[PDB]
């Protein structure tokens, strides 16, 4: 269920430009775990 | 895109996708399978 550290440095870039041009809490999320890093 | 990791992140990217802007929900979707 859960997302580990490894994969949301795998994910940084390809999520990347959706997640600024996006909102809501799941927005905030995906940008908390690539950005802290 | 991955076996994997494709499984495990496009859940999330789902929900991000109800209210994200212009309409990147589409891009999400078509990287992504449900």
């Amino acid at each position: 269920g859960v997302i580990p550290k490894k994969i949301w440095e795998t994910v940084c870039p390809t999520v990347e430009p959706w997640a600024k041009k996006c909102s809501g809490d799941i927005a905030t999320y995906i940008k908390r775990e690539c950005g802290k890093l | 895109w991955s076996t994997i990791v494709k499984l495990t992140i496009c859940p999330t990217l789902k929900s991000m996708a109800k209210k994200c802007e212009g309409s990147i929900a589409t891009m999400i979707k078509k990287k992504c399978d449900k």
